[PDB]
Order: structure tokens, then sequence, then C-alpha cells
């Protein structure tokens, strides 16, 4: 699954 | 993809009320969960950003906890405005996903439905085609079940029903569903059954009427 | 501050492209981080997400209508739009856009909406409805308003004069692509033989009126 552009 | 689950889907109570509801998801998404509520003909409202923190002019009787999978929005004192559709929303993951929706209504004592059941117009009958309706009428809660039947024969597939907006002064529901079938369905069978489930009704009710009688 | 407003076609036949445009102000597509997200909502259902675009023009598309969805933007518009291809009845919705604020913590979240709009598809023209009495201390009757597009049609009792008791319920969007609803009013049986009772029916978009007097 892919993360959100700012969960990093 | 991630699956978010909201509970209770629906919720019944009252003004004054508080009340806490549940946002669960399969895979832990740290604390980017908002939450919403919906009134009726209006867009979404935001009322909690990044699972706790209370959004910019909101009421300060909405509040949000948890992180990870476990997540919950409380209302300490329920006002008339409140009864409206909340969701939630996880912004880890892509897609962003957004929960069932659990849905709060003004609670009063159980009411069972007055149940009619309407057969097709001699006119609408040469158009080709047979609409029979069942009316549930002022029910409370809003869950209720219509099953129809022709000759005993369970229908399935062919009706549709829509139900209205909960009452403002009464603070019921009502329900109509219609069956339709073809004008040559419609003369090959006698008995037109409706039958209602629900909570204030001890045993399922039936209604019924025998074509040309 | 910032507000959104959806613009598009309220109607579209089934297979065709629905495009739809999100103008907004009070924010650019310029500034840092900064995402409109497409969120679409059946009648009676939940919201479902569609796809987000950014700033930095990076976007992402709901994996299950992915090879249908795209998204773009033209940042001297203002303006944010979503093209759904090969629609379908199960499309009928309402679409909202959204606005996603960029960092400075509470990215998270779509803070802003527009009032979104609805869009039904279907393969029918214009139509009224034909009106079929629904006929029986309480007493129920009503009438059923079959038939009709687009939505919507409105219906009183006895010109006005009759409001309490009267439930008309929300259309059903048929298989055949045409509107459905019923009208109901309950009243004193005792009141059956002496009182009448006459739905008015109105479809502007056909202009198609009628009176149904209902009887037992």
């Amino acid at each position: 699954l892919e993360l959100d552009k700012w969960a990093s | 993809a991630l699956q978010l689950t909201q509970s209770p889907s629906s919720l019944s109570a009252s003004v004054g009320d508080r009340i806490t509801i549940t946002c669960r998801a399969s895979q832990g998404v740290t604390s980017a969960l908002a939450w919403y509520r919906q009134k009726p003909g209006s867009p979404p409202q935001l009322l909690i950003y990044d699972a706790s923190s209370l959004e910019s002019g909101v009421p300060s009787r909405f509040s949000g906890s948890g992180s990870g999978t476990e997540f919950t929005l409380t209302i300490s004192t329920l006002r008339p405005e409140d009864f409206a559709t909340y969701y939630c929303q996880q912004l880890h993951f892509y897609p962003h996903t957004f929960g069932g929706g659990t849905r709060v209504d003004v609670r009063r004592t159980v009411a069972a439905p007055s149940v009619f059941i309407f057969p097709p117009s001699d006119e609408q009958l040469k158009s080709g085609t047979a609409s029979v309706v069942c009316l549930l009428n002022n029910f409370y809660p809003r869950e209720a079940k219509v099953q129809w039947k022709v000759d005993n024969a369970l229908q399935s597939g062919n009706s549709q029903e829509s139900v209205t907006e909960q009452d403002s002064k009464d603070s019921t529901y009502s329900l109509s569903s219609t069956l339709t079938l073809s004008k040559a369905d419609y003369e090959k069978h006698k008995v037109y059954e409706c039958e209602v489930t629900h909570q204030g009704l001890s045993s399922p009710v039936t209604k019924s009427f025998n074509r040309g009688e | 501050r910032i507000t959104l407003k959806e613009s598009g076609p309220p109607l579209v036949k089934p297979t065709q492209t629905l495009t739809l445009t999100c103008s907004f102000s009070g924010f650019s597509l310029s500034d840092f981080g900064v995402g409109v997200g497409w969120i679409r909502q059946p009648p009676g259902k939940a919201l479902e997400w569609l796809a987000i675009i950014y700033s930095d023009d990076d976007k992402r598309y709901s994996p299950s209508l992915n090879t249908r969805l795209t998204i773009t933007k033209d940042t001297s518009k203002n303006q944010v739009v979503l093209v759904m291809t090969r629609v379908s009845p199960v499309d009928t919705a309402t679409y909202f856009c959204a606005h996603r604020r960029g960092p400075t913590g509470p990215v998270n979240a779509m803070d802003v909406w527009g009032q979104g709009i609805t869009v039904t598809i279907s393969s029918t023209s214009t139509k009224g409805p034909s009106v079929f009495p629904l006929a029986p201390g309480t007493a129920a009757l009503g009438c059923l308003v079959k038939d009709y597009f687009p939505e919507p049609v409105t219906v009183s009792w006895n010109s006005g004069a009759l409001t309490s008791g009267v439930h008309t319920f929300p259309a059903v969007l048929q298989s055949s692509g045409l509107y459905s609803l019923s009208s109901v009013v309950t009243v004193p049986s005792s009141s059956l033989g002496t009182q009448t009772y006459t739905c008015n029916v109105n479809h502007k978009p056909s202009n198609t009126k009628v009176d149904k007097r209902v009887e037992p």
C-alpha cells in the first residue's frame, strides 16, 4: 500500500 | 485496500447526550485520520484533523483521540445540528479511504409501522405493467424489512423502496416499496402480499389482497 | 477564505464521458504542497474517494477507477478538472472537490469542500410522468408518479390545503433510467366519503401538470 505524500 | 470500519453504523440519541463513535483501520495509519459531520443536502464538514486536533471554528463539544488502528470521535453534549452522518477518513495511505459512516438520529419510543398495500390501477394495467406498493407509515427505529410474496412465492429483484427523512415533529420514518410486474404476470397470480418485519412488531405483519377481489 | 465550486453536466448518458471542473479561490495551486481532491457520494450512500492532484503535479487515483479517471490542473484558471470515462448508472452521485492544506501536521484532512454537483447517468430524454392512484379508523391513499425524467417533480395535496399526514417519498431511479416516486397521505376513515383527495403533480422539466383525484 503506498504511503501518502506527507506520511514521511 | 485499507479497510476503515466505522461503528456503530447507526446510532440513536437525544439532545444533551454524550456519544462516542469509532473508526477502525485494518492497518496502522498513524495519526492521519480526519472526522467530518455531514448534514443532509450539505457537503462534509471537517471537525477533527490529524486524529485529535480540533479544526479551527469547530465547537468545543467535539473531540477525537486514537492512533494506529483505533480512533474515536466524542460529542460531549449532543445538539440539534449534530443529528447527521459522521465519517472518518485516513490520509496515510493511497487511496484515501472513508469509513462507511455513522448515522445519528433522534431517539423516541419504538413505534411499529402502520402498513397498507395498494393494488395496481386498472389504468396502469393497460400501459402494460403493474405496480403494487406497500406503505410502512410512521415507525421507529429506522430499520425495517419488506418482503413481497405473490401466490406465496418470495419475490426478489423486482422491487425498489425509499425512506423519508426522520420527521421533525414526531421523529418517525415512513417507507415505500414498489413491486413491479408485467401485466401478464400480474394476471396469472392471485394473492399479493407485503410482509413487514420491524422491532415494534412482535411478529411480522402481512397486508394482502386478492387480485380482482 | 477558501471556497470551491464544482461544475459540469447534471445529466450524462451511459457510456459517455463525464467532465467535471473545480473552480476555487482563497488559495492557488502554486502554494507549496497544496492538494485538491475529488470525492463522490451515491444517493443515500457513503463518501467514496476518487483522486487527488497537488501543486507539484503528482496525482493519485482510486485503484478501482484508475483506467477511467484523469485529473489535471490549469493554474492560470485556478481550476482542476476530472474526467471519468464510460460512466454507467452506478456512477450517479454527488461529486465534491475539496482542498487539502500543504505543509506549513494538519495536512491530515480535506479542510474545505465544494457544495457538490449531483450528476445523474441515464440514457433517457425528458418525459412527463403518468399519475396513478394508490387507493384503499386511519386510512391511507396516495399517488404513484411514474416514469418521468429528469428530476424533479413537485407533489401537493388538495392544492396545498392538505399537508399533515403527507409523505412524499424520495424518487427511485428505475432500471429503465426513468424515475418513479410515491406520495401518500394518511386521513380519517370517516372523511373518506365526504372529503375529497387530489394530488397535484407538476414536472416542470416537461411542462407536465396533472391533478389526480383518489378514491377507494
